[PDB]
Order: structure tokens, then sequence, then C-alpha cells
């Protein structure tokens, strides 16, 4: 003893993390930097392109093989999130049940042949949940009415507008796929969702004269109720009025970590903003997820205190970082 | 694989030389003994049981409904289902695609032998059960569909429907059936082992072949779909333009005889 | 009433509990340490595979989001290094929600967390600390906080908050906050109010659960 | 790691094992320890070989 | 000759070529968070241990003493 | 000192004063302080009666974890060449049993056993990292002690706290009560299993029914009434 | 790179490196050359000019480096190998080292999950497999390979436990069920472990069979890695 | 709804409705993958972008396999709609080409997971025939970037809904597809597609030359 040696040779960061992320994280931390070799309170930059995927990307092309309502591509680090928002049609304050939700599928690709994995499903539902409790989309907005589409015998056809029997509401989905996830992806999914939602337009919708007496003769081999009325409602996207949305309730996310440094365990409490590598995802067990909106309103904070010490002092700094990041993204893409 | 290393080299040598002798010992133009049995469901429009020499068995069954065709762009639906495979393994669904494309309307098959007035088409529900597989099924299915679709009887229309007759649903004669004539393609499989192009591989041949070429015969000529396939993973090689042109030439000659023998039982 | 808890009720399982909070009623079982499945073998760690199954209809995606929330809280509660390479399956069946399941999960979650603690106490699996969790809402009518709310009070919420805290050195010094899930609109002065109140209201709940386990354990273990 | 399982077309598989096998490279040589590899080099799955019945057991 | 050597007109509307070069934080398609050279200081910290450790992978006295314990035992095997 | 403890509490002796550790006291692997982790009654011994005090918590369980010098009943749930594989109590980790674990058994003196025989054994090795081993031959005593292979009888599942409490206090009156009502043979496992056998079918069953009944209620006065009523029932 | 008078500096898939047979006179005397592929090359068959041709064709995007295994002069055998994350260019095989972690300890063996392969060091790679990116594969360290000074009575519990991170050389491919490891050499063993049987402070080797805990004050015995 | 995923209201129904090309390549632009490629093709007709990612060589132990294998997922675009079966056919097609081009013998117990993302296809004016050059360009690049062995770069043209893939400078054919082309196109197409393959050959070689 006292002479020294028997420490193994130096392994690169990646290899070091595969070997021990507990170890690799702390080592990075002593120089004051994240394992992604950047300072604690910088993040990943965010670049979006919008309407490069949506139906309504052009004015002189409306093509029938497309139906994508709003769309965004967002790249942060290497982790790329592609969002498509898509409708459907279902015939039907401050109270939670007057705000509606997106019913997303979030798909993540980490080298898994499947696409029904426990990591992606939990994302998708939690994501439905965030959208409900943030109160973005009031149900009056999907509650549309229909005019009349009447064909004439004059060899023309008139589709008659109301000002935009039965009633209808739309539903909203989001097909979000993720390529090469390297850290917590949740906030990426949420950032892109908003730029998409603020790009959503809805088709117009129409019905024939005596819609309430149009027949259904589709069901057969009953046994009664094999001839009835039904309502039938096509959608026409030759006009699309744009989404009516609550701007105040738009949030933009961030992600945090709380972790401790010990000098004898790479042989107090330290705050990281955002997580980018495998080593950070693995071993930053105490973490706070905040969605902050850019007037000093917060629509969710979720703290998971996976083991390490949290003083609320760290919590108090993160709520300010998150709003200032929210203000940065806001002005950056003018949306 | 399921054969020997020794067995595969013997075959490769056998087949790849000038005579191309093989366990049957056929020249490249000859086909193994098949047995056609038909019309065994009184409940279906037409039905087909084909037993081949490797002991492969396909059963092909034809059911229908008449439908308005202006809300449809498909008239023939193939459902393939292979005993001992599930309803979504890669090979099963790829077979479904191939077959649906072979039988695609206005492409090597009629879309005017299936219509009884110019508003109403019969949607033919092809439903295919493979009883035992251990060799490729598609050629045998093609051959079974031929005999079937020439055994397909449809309801005979009560009366000559117009498209303005009264503007209600077409309604069939009670007993009287119309024979369905309609000439489906016949899929023929060719196999390449060296520079030698051989019609109709057996199981054994399929396991050593470099590649094969699936091509189809409709209406007195060759036509699309054309597709190459690799009939193993582990004895695979590439091939030349001239060998692809010789396989054209071979089918053109040897196909017609087969369609005429298969047509009349 | 307020709360009631019983342990030992189920007999075939290593440990069990029945947690009732007014209308909300969760019955729980911990099974294990038992033989790992190979996909749920972890080297130095006990594995957790948690299942939350709702009363009405059949479990969906929602219960996985809940599983994650539960798993977060439970991983430093149960001494992971106590059993290496063994699995514990915690199966939490909801006998009544008595609310609306998609909309609010505030009472549901708080109840599961407590029934999990008790079940684990009955089970005998090592527990570093006492954990309970309390449900906190804010109603829009007064625009203020109401602690431990009923079903009616939940309907008229603008926002809802659960907190869970880890209890040491007399079960009365807050060590850490293992969860604080604050959903709906809040601003900071409310949130530190929700901690403050939160502290004292948790520590009462800890007293009540503490008391229950002593009384129910004591005729069993005798000398 | 100790036997080949042989398909004779029976009700179960027949066993062929290391004290019961001649081997190329001698008569028994080219193999100094049991390994699943060393077995595998001589005889691959699907290879065909003529072998005599040493004792019939009551298993099948 | 098959390849030849033509440049490529981009005409990139997706913006993937900037993403490829993430670079430092003063780069293209990165936010700023340090006004200093981010990479190089990290690299330098890599550089100071590596020649020292790789060469001195058996030069320290602990290792030298341990090599002798292996070497003595080793000898009856060889002979 | 004999006082009720909870997890998440302070230790009620000092950590400065030497103590040997027993069940249910954990030492933090960072902090290097000892703390309770189980809910029960804590006992501490006093020096002058021990060399060094041993401390432990009595806590109820229904799930058995291997400890050494414990006596356990198992069923043999697998036949393998060199060893047999035991399950002591159901759904749990393998417990292994050498071929030569029996008195007078060697490799020229191999047993022939089968699945579904009952064994009674000492835990002679226990790890969590590796498998626990049982020998049916007591190496400390040097006489197996009537350890061996049980046959017949009927295994009653019990509580862990009940099972240790019947074994480690011979003032516990259940078997005093029972000994009046039949003559029987008893084997007590610490894995939450206890075996009993009489000569006759009636007699075994009454024991099986009674210990079971007694165990549920788990009350001291209950035990007398339950025996007397049940042993009449089986002869009525 | 040049190695004679016929080699390409840069090569790519489907690009000829060199003819299967060569010739050059060195010292007035021909030396027939006989080229064969190794890793990163294949000998691929061709017909050109009306005759069979066989040739050495690069498979991988890289520098074309010569190495060896070794008319009226000798034939000299020149192996051809074009060397270029990279777990797509190595799989565990013999003479590659792997970084492995113990996922179960057992009586005469240790299952150890492979988390990384080392390049055939100074050039290192990490496996694409992770427990967070999904899928696992394992290989085995045996009781016989733990050491080799004494090794037929040193059990793996005496030198290993679960959750320890170990560097081991793949000894053979072995059976299809496992990869056969060796930790026997004096540069293989535990890279690091955590004291208290995988629960305490992070500990590193301070002797070849002792790892000194910085938080308990005591030695936790192992087999250890060295430079 | 379903137990594995949220599918929202289930009585709800969709909305009813109312060288001539430039390929520019990119690689090595996203990470968690052994190699990736990006192919964007612009034409008068339609503009398209295809992403590919190739994962592994992976070990598939607990069984010994004669040689490695290749597994192809096509994923439906976010702006293109196709039947699942067609994607299977094309997956099957591409596998049989790749079987012939990738050398498989340096890698025992191997499975390789190939993902083809057919993300964007947009018309300014079957369909699945047209994107086969672009799929083959993408995937090859990816196998090259990762360090997976290959006989020759694989690459193809499309002449009149007919797709012919060659290796060895137009000399050998590794696959043929004809679907809804015209009878007797053979000479025009082979001549026309050779031009195309030689042209995209060198493009892929030059992408691989910036790294």
């Amino acid at each position: 003893l006292e002479t020294i040696e028997i420490h193994p040779i130096t392994f690169p960061p990646e290899v070091l993390a595969r070997i021990s992320p507990e170890l690799s994280l702390q080592r990075h931390l002593s120089l004051g930097i994240r394992p992604c070799l950047r300072k604690y309170e910088e993040f990943r930059d965010v670049a979006i392109e919008n309407n490069t995927l949506s139906r309504y990307a052009d004015a002189g092309n409306i093509d029938t093989k497309n139906n994508i309502l709003g769309s965004n591509v967002l790249k942060s680090g290497k982790t790329i999130v592609i969002t498509s928002i898509t409708g459907g049609i279902i015939e039907e304050e401050d109270i939670i049940a007057n705000y509606a939700s997106v019913y997303p599928v979030v798909e993540v690709e980490r080298g898994r042949v499947g696409a029904c994995t426990d990591e992606e499903m939990t994302i998708s539902q939690k994501l439905h949940d965030s959208i409900l409790h943030s109160r973005i989309l009031p149900k009056k907005a999907l509650k549309v009415k229909a005019g009349v589409r009447s064909a004439n015998e004059d060899g023309t056809f008139s589709v008659l507008y109301p000002d935009e029997k039965r009633k209808w509401s739309y539903v909203l989905y989001a097909k979000i796929v993720v390529l090469s996830r390297t850290g917590p992806v949740f906030d990426l999914c949420w950032n892109s969702l908003m730029y998409a939602l603020q790009s959503v337009k809805l088709p117009r919708a129409f019905i024939d004269e005596r819609a309430s007496d149009l027949r259904m003769t589709i069901r057969t081999r009953g046994r009664s109720a094999t001839i009835r009325e039904t309502y039938e409602i096509i959608c026409d996207q030759t006009k699309s009025v744009p989404l009516m949305i609550n701007a105040k309730n738009i949030a933009f996310a961030s992600n945090y970590g709380i972790v401790e440094l010990d000098p004898e365990c790479q042989l107090n409490t330290v705050l990281i903003a955002d997580l980018d590598t495998e080593a950070e995802e693995t071993s930053i067990h105490s973490t706070i997820s905040i969605l902050a909106a850019p007037s000093g309103n917060y629509k969710q904070l979720t703290l998971m205190g996976g083991g390490a010490k949290i003083t609320p002092e760290m919590i108090k700094r993160s709520l300010l970082l998150s709003r200032v990041r929210a203000d940065d993204l806001s002005t950056r893409f003018n949306i | 694989m399921s054969l020997s290393v020794a067995e595969k080299s013997y075959l490769y040598d056998s087949l790849a030389s000038t005579p191309s002798i093989r366990p049957d010992g056929r020249l490249p133009h000859q086909f193994r003994p098949i047995e056609i049995f038909t019309d065994f469901l009184p409940s279906s429009n037409g039905s087909s049981r084909i037993i081949a020499s490797d002991g492969s068995e396909c059963i092909v069954s034809i059911k229908s409904k008449v439908v308005d065709h202006h809300v449809e762009n498909e008239l023939l639906q193939v459902d393939v289902d292979i005993a001992g495979q599930r309803d979504d393994a890669l090979v099963v669904e790829t077979i479904t695609s191939l077959l649906n494309k072979v039988l695609k309307s206005g492409s090597g098959v009629d879309s005017s032998k299936l219509q009884l007035t110019k508003k109403y088409s019969f949607k033919i529900f092809v439903d295919v059960l493979v009883i035992s597989s251990h060799s490729h099924p598609i050629s045998l299915i093609s051959f079974a569909i031929y005999s079937a679709l020439n055994s397909t009887y449809l309801p005979k229309l009560i009366s000559a429907f117009d498209d303005l007759e009264v503007e209600e649903l077409p309604t069939f004669h009670d007993y009287d059936m119309v024979k369905l004539d309609i000439n489906p393609p016949l899929v023929f499989i060719l196999a390449v082992v060296g520079n030698n192009m051989l019609l109709d591989p057996a199981a054994n041949e399929s396991e050593v072949a470099n590649n094969g070429l699936i091509i189809s015969w409709s209406n007195g000529k060759i036509t699309s779909p054309i597709r190459s396939v690799a009939l193993n993973d582990s004895n695979v090689k590439s091939f030349k333009p001239h060998l692809l042109k010789q396989g054209l030439a071979m089918v053109e000659k040897y196909a017609p005889d087969v369609v005429r023998s298969l047509e009349n039982l | 009433m307020s709360v009631q808890a019983e342990i030992g009720i189920l007999d075939h399982v290593d440990g069990s509990s029945e947690f009732v909070s007014q209308d909300t009623k969760v019955i729980c079982s911990v099974t294990g340490p038992i033989e790992p499945k190979a996909r749920q073998e972890l080297p130095t760690q006990l594995a957790l595979e948690i299942i939350v199954r709702p009363a009405k209809g059949v479990a969906t995606t929602r219960e996985k989001v809940l599983e994650d929330k539960l798993r977060a809280v439970l991983t430093p509660l149960i001494t992971r290094h106590c059993y290496p390479r063994q699995l514990c399956q915690i199966t939490c069946q909801i006998l009544e929600s008595g609310e609306d399941e998609a909309e609010f999960s505030l009472r549901e979650l708080s109840c599961c967390i407590n029934a999990a603690f008790l079940a684990l106490v009955d089970a005998g699996i090592a527990l570093n600390s006492m954990c309970a969790s309390i449900p906190i809402a804010i109603i829009k009518d007064t625009s203020d906080i109401i602690v431990d709310p009923t079903a009616e009070q939940l309907k008229i919420s603008l926002s809802v908050h659960t907190l869970a805290l880890e209890f040491v050195n007399g079960g009365k010094v807050v060590k850490n906050v293992l969860l604080l899930d604050s959903n709906g609109d809040f601003n900071e002065d409310q949130l530190f109010s929700l901690l403050e109140l939160g502290e004292q209201k948790c520590q009462e709940l800890v007293t009540n659960i503490r008391r229950i386990i002593q009384d129910n354990i004591s005729p069993r273990l005798v000398v | 790691n100790k036997r080949w399982k042989v398909d004779i077309g029976g009700k179960q598989h027949a066993v062929l094992m290391l004290g019961s096998v001649n081997l190329p490279g001698g008569i028994l040589r080219r193999k100094s320890e049991s390994d699943e590899l060393q077995m595998r080099s001589f005889l691959k799955e699907g290879d065909l070989l003529n072998a005599e019945v040493q004792s019939l057991f009551q298993d099948g | 000759s098959l390849s030849t050597s033509i440049p490529l007109s981009s005409q990139n509307s997706s913006f993937l070529s900037l993403k490829k070069h993430n670079n430092e934080l003063l780069g293209i398609f990165v936010p700023c968070n340090l006004p200093k050279t981010t990479r190089k200081v990290a690299i330098e910290n890599f550089n100071r241990p590596s020649p020292d450790d790789i060469i001195q992978s058996a030069q320290l006295n602990a290792f030298n003493e341990k090599l002798e314990n292996l070497n003595i035992k080793s000898v009856p095997k060889a002979e | 000192m004999s006082t009720f403890i909870f997890p998440g509490d302070s230790f009620p002796v000092d950590p400065t004063t030497p103590v040997k550790l027993g069940p249910g006291i954990y030492c933090d692997p960072n902090t290097q302080e000892i703390r309770p982790v189980n809910t029960g009654v804590l006992h501490v011994s006093a020096k002058g009666k021990s060399g060094v005090q041993t401390a432990y918590i009595d806590y109820s369980s229904k799930r058995y974890i291997p400890s050494v010098n414990d006596f356990v009943i198992g069923v043999i749930i697998g036949t393998f060449s060199d060893s047999y594989k035991v399950s002591l109590q159901n759904f749990s980790s393998s417990v292994s049993l050498s071929y030569m674990a029996f008195p007078n058994a060697s490799k020229k003196n191999r047993p022939t056993l089968q699945v579904g025989d009952l064994v009674y054994a000492r835990v002679c090795t226990a790890e969590k990292e590796l498998e626990a081993e049982i020998e049916c031959f007591d190496s400390t005593t040097g006489r197996d002690a009537g350890f061996g292979i049980l046959e017949d009888g009927m295994i009653i599942d019990v509580n862990l706290n009940f099972a240790r409490q019947l074994l480690f206090n011979n003032d516990f009156p259940l078997l005093k009560v029972l000994a009046a009502h039949t003559k029987f043979e008893v084997a007590i496992g610490l894995n939450g299993k206890i075996w009993v056998k009489c000569e006759e079918l009636s007699n075994t069953l009454a024991c099986y029914r009674t210990i079971m009944e007694c165990c549920q209620k788990n009350d001291t006065a209950a035990f007398k009434d339950i025996a007397k009523r049940q042993f009449k029932e089986i002869l009525t | 790179m040049a190695c004679n008078f016929q080699f390409p500096e840069i090569a790519y898939p489907g690009k000829l490196i060199c003819p299967q047979y060569g010739t050059e006179n060195k010292d007035g005397e021909d030396i027939i050359f006989n080229y064969v592929p190794g890793p990163g090359t294949k000998l691929i068959q061709y017909e050109h000019n009306g005759r069979t041709l066989e040739a050495i064709t690069a498979t991988l995007v890289g520098t074309v480096r010569c190495e060896e295994e070794k008319t009226r002069r000798t034939v000299k055998n020149i192996l051809v190998s074009v060397l270029p994350n990279d777990f797509a260019n190595n799989l565990p095989k013999e003479g590659d080292i792997v970084l492995t972690r113990v996922t179960r300890l057992s009586l005469q063996r240790a299952n150890v999950e492979i988390l990384a392969v080392e390049d055939k060091a100074a050039t290192f790679s990490v496996s694409q497999a992770s427990s967070d990116l999904g899928e696992t594969f394992r290989g085995i360290i045996r009781s016989q390979d733990v050491r080799s000074t004494d090794r037929d009575r040193v059990k793996v519990i005496e030198c290993f436990k679960p959750g320890d991170i170990v560097r081991a050389q793949v000894l053979s491919l072995g059976d299809g069920t496992n990869y056969y490891l060796t930790t026997a050499r004096n540069d293989l063993g535990v890279v690091f472990a955590r004291a208290a049987n995988g629960a305490g402070g992070l500990m590193y080797a301070t002797d070849w069979q002792m790892m000194t805990s910085p938080v308990t004050g005591a030695t936790e015995k192992r087999k250890c890695a060295k430079p | 709804q379903d137990r594995r995923r949220l599918l929202g209201p289930a009585a709800a129904k969709p909305m009813a409705f109312s060288s001539e090309q430039e390929l520019s390549l990119h690689t090595g632009f996203i990470e968690n993958c052994n190699g990736s490629a990006l192919v964007e093709a612009r034409s008068l007709g339609h503009q398209t972008s295809l992403i590919s990612a190739v994962y592994g060589p992976r070990s598939i132990r607990g069984s010994f396999t004669s040689q490695g294998t290749i597994s192809i997922q096509l994923k439906n675009g976010l702006l293109e709609k196709y039947n699942t079966n067609e994607l299977k056919e094309v997956s099957s097609f591409l596998m049989g080409i790749f079987n012939s081009v990738v050398n498989l013998s340096r890698y025992p117990k191997s499975g390789i997971d190939i993902f083809v993302y057919l993300t964007y296809d947009k018309d300014l004016t079957s369909q699945i025939s047209s994107l086969i050059p672009h799929c083959i360009t993408s995937i090859t690049l990816a196998l090259a970037d990762a360090g997976i062995e290959l006989v020759d770069m694989a690459g193809a043209g499309e002449a009149n809904g007919t797709v012919v893939s060659f290796i060895k400078n137009g000399e050998e054919i590794v696959g043929f597809w004809k679907d809804d082309g015209d009878d007797e196109d053979l000479l025009e197409c082979l001549d026309r597609c050779k031009e195309q393959y030689n042209r995209y050959r060198d493009l892929m070689i030059s992408c691989l030359m910036n790294q």
C-alpha cells in the first residue's frame, strides 16, 4: 500500500458509463460539467421545422392521400421527435370535464423490434393526462356544426356555409414517433406537440337535406334492426377553419435533476438542468419534471425523489429556470 | 439445414451440370403429378382441393356477396392462412400480397366477368386454407384458383338489371346459377442453380437454388406481377440478364399446354 | 369517518392490507420475496413489478402511469439490497374508487401507497422509514385549499396535489420528499403552503397508521 | 454437451454419445475434451449417418 | 471511374447537415452556455492522464512487487 | 429492554457501545450506523449474562428466508445427478441437498430418492448470493438427531412467528394439551411448516385440524378449548 | 496503403484491393504472391475477359493495411485486411475482450451479461445492447478460469459476487448457449465493485485480490483487474 | 381502447375525404444506433425522405444458428398510407436482396434489426414501386457506416414501375420487380436503370468519403 497502482486503464466516457454510470456521472460532476461535457445549467438546443409534413403545407395543393392536421419535426441533441396530429369525427369554466384531451400514441425506438413496449405506453397516457390538466383545448372548439351540401341538377354543386337535428364533436390524436432516444424524452414530446397544436386546422363538415331520414342498409342477416335511419357526414378540406385554442394554457417543458457528489465514491446537493446521456438517465434518481408556462403559471410539477436529498432550495431555482426556458422557446420560433 | 451439407453439394453438382438431373429426374420443362378435386362444398360458389406430390395440400374456397362497386376499388379479396403459422407471420402476409396483386382487377384478370350490370359487382371472397406446407405454396394456390374460378358458379340474375331499372338492389333467380367463365393468371416458378434455368422446383431444389423468378401467364401472354425471390438464405447467389431472358422464353413456350390440360377435367 | 386500516386479513399471501379512505377503498397484497422471472432478475436489487387494477372495467395504460408513480416512491422505501435477485409482486386491487377514474387519480394513488406500506409491514420486508401520503385539492369556489377532500370536493377542484414524505428519527422528522405531483394550475406561494400544511397532515396520518400496526400486531406477537 | 439426439422416425429421439462414436482424423482422435463445439464440427444438424442399435431401452 | 467526383447541391430544407455537426456550444445549431471553448478544456483533462497511465501500467512499485509474486510461482509451470 | 419498535426510528441503545447484530437490524452501507427496519418487539441482551450483547427484533412473517442452524421441512421437487433440489416453502428460490447429506452416505453409498419425499434437515449453509444448502446430518452434534426422510404424516402450514414461538418456548401449552388427547410424532420446521403423524388416520387428522385452528386465532386461552372440541368431533 | 506495387490507398465496398495471384521481381527474381482475405475483406468470384477471375475485394470503408501469417523464390502469404458505434463490426469472439457484469452467481459458474466488446487496448467500443435500450445476452466465467496460480479449489464466491463489473477475455465461442470467458490473465478481473457485497461505496483494486472500501474501512476480497 | 396502448373513442370513425431525379445523401447524423442513413429524392412528380437505422449485429444466444439473418421492418409513413401486407412484400423483397449482398459468415449467432422508415412522400402533381431505389440506397449506406460486410454496394433504378436492382457495375441482377408496367419494357428498362444504378453508386461512395 502507499506506493499505488492497481486502478484499471482509462476507458472513454461511453464505455465508462456502460461499466458504471454511477461512477461515470460523478467523475463528470467534479469538473462541474454534465457527462454530455456541458455546464449544468445549459440544456439542449431546440430546432423545429413546421409544415413540411402537414396536408396544409401549401395552398395550391390539397391532396387526398394526406390528412395531417398539424405537424412538427423537432431535433434536440440527436434525439428527433416527429409529430403529426390527426382528426376523426364522433357524433355526440374551470371544471376539468370541459377541457378535452389528445389521445396520443407515442412510439419510442430504442432497437426494440416491438412498438408496444412498457416505456412508450406509460409516456402516451401520461401525455394524455398532462394535456387534460393543462386545460388547452376547451370542448366548445371541437364542437363544430355542419352546413348543407346540396347537389344541383344545374350541373353545379353548392356547399353552403353556416358562419364558419344532430351534433358532432371531433377528437384529436397525435402520432409521435421517436428515433434514437438518449435521455428523457417526455419534454421533447411535449415541446413539439404545442408547435403542432398551434398549426392544427380542422376540416369542414356537411350533411345532406333530410339527414335524419337518410337510410342504413349496411347491416344484414338480422333479426330486426337491419333497416333504419342513420346520419352520414363526409368532411371536405377544400376549406379548413383554423383551431381555436387557449394560448395562456400553452406550456413548454423542461427536465431537472437533483444529485449528490461525494469525493470518496469516485475513488452536498448539486442541481443539473436536463439529461442527455445514458449515464444521466440511469443514476439521476431524484428528478423534478416541470411544465412551465411563460407568465409564471405552472401546469404540472412532478417530483420523484428516487432516493437522494432534496432541499426545496433546488425546487425553488428550477421553477425559475423552466419559465425562462419557456420564454426563450416562445420568442425563438414566434409561436 | 433440414438437409445435409453433403446432400446440398451433390444436388448443386447434379442440377448445375448440362442434364440437370434431380430426384424426379425431369428435364426443365416438366411438372410433377397433381390431383384436382373440386366442388365439395354445396354451400360454396366453388371449392378446390389440390394434392401435390410432396404431400402439400391447399384447399381453396370461393364465397361471394354482390356489392355496389362505386364505393369499392377491390373486387377480389385473398385471405391466406397456413396451418401451423399464425395470421401475421412475415411469409403468410407476403403470400397474401402476391396473390391479391396477381388477382388484381384490370390486371391480368377480368373486372367485367364479375359485373352483372354497370353498377353492381360481385365481390369474390377468396379464402385459402393450406392444410400442410413444407415447400412454397404460391404456385399450387395459383393452380387451385384456376380450377376453382372455372368451377365458380354464381347466382343468375332474375332479370336484366339496368342501372335505372327501378334503382333498388339486384335480386337473384331462386335456383338457376350462371357458370362463371373468367381466365385467372397461372403463376409459374423458375429456378436458377448455376447458369441453368429450370422450371418448377421441388422442395429439395428450392433449398439449393440461388434465386427463382416468379412470373405469370395471363391471356395468352406473360404479364405483371413479375418478382424475383430467393428460395433459401444460405445458398444464395446473383444471376445475369441472359438467364432472365431464357426464363421468359421458356414460359412462353411451355405455359399454353398446361393451361389447356388444367382447364378441362 | 376519515381513514381505517387493517392488516392480515388475507391469509394465503406473504402480507396484505385493506386501506379505506372514506369512499375510496384499496386492498393490497405483497407477495414475496419469491423466485425471480428471468426478465425481472436484477443483480443486486430486489425487483418490483407493480400492478394497479381498477374496480370498473379492465386495466389499461392509465395503470402503468400509476405503476411508475408507485414504483418511484417504493424503490427507496423497500430496502433494495435486502434481497438480491428475487422479485416481489405487489398487486393492488381497487374495490371502490367512488370517483371518476380517468379524471382524478388523487385519492386512488394516495390510498395505494399506504396499503403498499402496510402490506410490506405485514410481509416482513425491510422498510427504512415510514411513508404515508395524503391527498390535497384546491377548490375554485373559494379559490383555496381544502385538505383530504371528499368526492364532491374533487368535482369542484381547479387543481389537485399528492405529497409523500419519508419519515425518520421518531417517524417525525421529514427526511425527504418522495413525491410531490402537483397537477392543475398553481403558483409558488400556494405550493409552499401545500408543503407546510402537508407536513403536519402527513405526520398525523403517520401517527394513525403507526398506532394501527401496533394494536393489530401486539396480540399476535406475545411473550 | 454429451449426446446427439438422432431422428430415426420413432416416438422420441435416439441417443448417440461420445463412447459410441468413431471420428475422422484417426479412429477416435482430434478431440481431447467434451465441448458442444467439438461434437458439432463433425456432425452438424441434419447430417445423415448409418449407425447400429447398441441396446434398446424401455423408454423408447 | 464509376464514382467520379461531383459536389452535391444542398438544397436541404430538412436541415440535417447542420445537426450532423453539433460541434461545441458556439457552433451551428446549438445554444450558448459557455463563452469559452467547451470541448477543448474537457479534452485536455483527458490528455493529462492518458500518456502517464498507459506507459505506467506496470511501472509503479505495487505492480513491480506483484509481478515478482506471479513470476516466481509461474516458473515451476514452464519447466 | 423489551419494547415495541417501528422502522424509521432511532435505536434505543447507543451505537457507541459494542453490540453483536442479529435479525432485523440493518447497518447502512454508506452511513455506518445501525437502525431497525422491522416492526415488532426489539430485545437487547445485557453483558454479564453474555460476553457481548446480541440484539434482535421479533417480527411476524409468513415468508421464510434461509438462516443457518435453522431446522426445516422440505419436499424434494427435483431429481438431478449430484444433488436434489428442495423447496422448503412454496414459490421460492432453490434449496439444494447433497446426495451425501444423509447419515452414512457416500458415492459408493448413494441414496435412491424420488420427487415427493419429505425431508427434515438443518440449514448448514445459507447465502442470498448463492444457493442455501441443507444437510440431514447434524455436524455440530455429530448425530443426525432423528434427521432424515419423513414419510406418511400431514404437513400443516403455520405462521412463522407461531412456529418459532412453539419451538423456542417449551412452556407453550399446545403440545401439552395434545399429548393428553393422543400419542403422536412431531417434526417442527422453521420455514412455516410443521409436520405431525399419529398411528391412525383419525388421530393425525385431529392434530392437523387443531394446530391449524389454534394458529389462526393465535390466542393463548383459545388453544385449550379448540383441542377439546376438535378431538371429540373426530370420534363423534 | 502501399505494400507492393498494386495496392489502393483508400478502399470501399465492392472495390478490388489486389489480384488473387501476383508477381514482382526482387533481385532479378520473381516471387509469386498469394493473396487471401482476412477480416474486412472477402475473396469473391468473377468472370472477366472470357475466363474465371477470382479477386480480393474490400467490404468495409477503410485503409488497406497488409499483415502476415508467414518461380524460383518462396511464395509469401500476405493476409489482406481493411480495418475502417461499432458493435456491428465485432460480436463476442475469441481474442476480443468484453466488459461484463454478473447477473447471477452459481456453484461452479457465473452468468455475466455482456455490456461491451473491446476492439482487437487503445481503441475501445461500447455494445448497442443495454438494459434500458432493451435485449440482453450473457456468457459464462467458470471456477476453473478465475485465477491460474491456484484455480481448482478457488470457488467463484471467494472472488466474485453479483453486480460486480469484470473485464474478461473471450476464451472461445464455446457452446451456442454461452461465451466461454477467461479472467485468468494479469490484466483481467474486477474493474470495480461496490463494498458490502455490491451495496456500499465504490471500491477499486488496492491489491490483486482486495478492494479497500472507503466507507466501511475494510477489505472486500475479489479477483481483480490490473493494467 | 386496448391494454397496451390508448386508442381513444372506439365508435369514432376516420374523416372521409373530398436521370430525372436528384438523390442527396446524408449519414451518421443521429446516435443510439450503430449507423443511420438519410435519403431525400426530389423529382417533378414527388419528393420523398426516407430514414433508415440499422441496429446490431446482435447476439441471439441460447441457440447456435448456421449463419446470421436479417430482419426488415418497414414502418408506414406519417403522410403515406399503405396496406400492411404490401410492406411485408417489400420487406421480403429487400431481405432477399440483402441476403445476397451482405456477407453473413463472419458473424455466427447473428440477428441484425433493420428499420426502414418511409416517413414522407408528397406529390406536387402502384406507388410503392417508386420508392424502392430510395429504400435500397438508404439501407446500404447504413450497413456500410456500421461496418457490416457487403459484396458490392446495392442500388437500383425505376423505369416504368419496374424495379431492377444490380451489383457489380450493372453486370449481375440481385432482384426484379415488375408491377403494373407494360408488356415488353425489358430492354428499355434495363438500359435505363443501369444508368441509374451507376449514377447512385458513386453518390453513395462519395457520402462514405466525407467521413
